[PDB]
Parts: C-alpha cells; sequence; structure tokens
C-alpha cells in the first residue's frame, strides 16, 4: 500500500 | 504517414454547468524526472458532474495545451496552473464559454 511512483512529489494536481 | 502524430481537439465548455465545479475536470502536472523538466499538464479525472465533461466528453491523461485561446505549453506546470486558474475562471466567465485545446496522442496507451 505504500510506495507509488517514486520521487518527492504530492502529485500537483488542479481541478477546474 | 501518419503513426506517432499527436492531434489537437478542441472543447467549448458553456458556463452553463459550472459552479459545481468550474468545468469540472482534474487536472495534474507531471516532470521528467530524466529530463528534469515539466511534461507539462495532463487529466486525471474527469468530474462527471460539470460542462466540460457533459459537453466535451475529454478523456484521462490527455495533455492541455491552451485554455481561453492562451497557450500553456511551453510553460512550467506551476506557470501553467496560474494561466489556468486565471483564464480558466475570468476569461471564462468573460466569453461565457471555455474554449480548451487538448492534445490526443496516438499510441494504444490510452484512455
Amino acid at each position: 500500500m505504500l510506495a507509488e511512483l517514486y520521487g518527492s512529489d504530492p502529485q500537483e494536481e488542479l481541478i477546474i | 504517414g501518419s503513426d506517432g502524430t499527436r492531434e489537437f481537439l478542441t472543447f467549448e465548455v458553456p458556463l452553463n454547468d459550472s459552479g459545481s465545479a468550474g468545468l469540472g475536470v482534474s487536472v495534474k502536472g507531471n516532470r521528467s524526472k530524466e529530463n528534469h523538466a515539466d511534461l507539462g499538464i495532463f487529466v486525471k479525472s474527469i468530474i462527471n458532474g460539470g460542462a466540460a465533461s457533459k459537453d466535451g466528453r475529454l478523456r484521462v491523461n490527455d495533455q492541455l495545451i491552451a485554455v481561453n485561446g492562451e497557450s500553456l505549453l511551453g510553460k512550467a506546470n506551476q506557470e501553467a496552473m496560474e494561466t489556468l486558474r486565471r483564464s480558466m475562471s475570468t476569461e471564462g466567465n468573460k466569453r461565457g464559454m471555455i474554449q480548451l485545446i487538448v492534445a490526443r496522442r496516438i499510441s494504444r496507451c490510452n484512455e
């Protein structure tokens, strides 16, 4: 359940 | 000669079912960790309850090129978001309908 993708990213999302 | 070409589709979304969300799309930007450069802004989730969804019928992981005629193809993800937030609302309610240019990559891995 942990370690998805690889990188320090919070996934920058924007909702329009 | 068409194999791995990308097509630009333009969706025009009226600010009718707006308020539910702006358009009702969720986008996110990704960066190449190898290239150390942005890959641009891509659709992540369509909100089925928004004009862009209802009228446009756009897809997930599509690459956002331009919004209301203003292009973000070239500016970084955080830049792009500012351009989006500003133009989608400010120029969206201005025009009355918002124009979205999104790019379709002809590849099988597409949703």
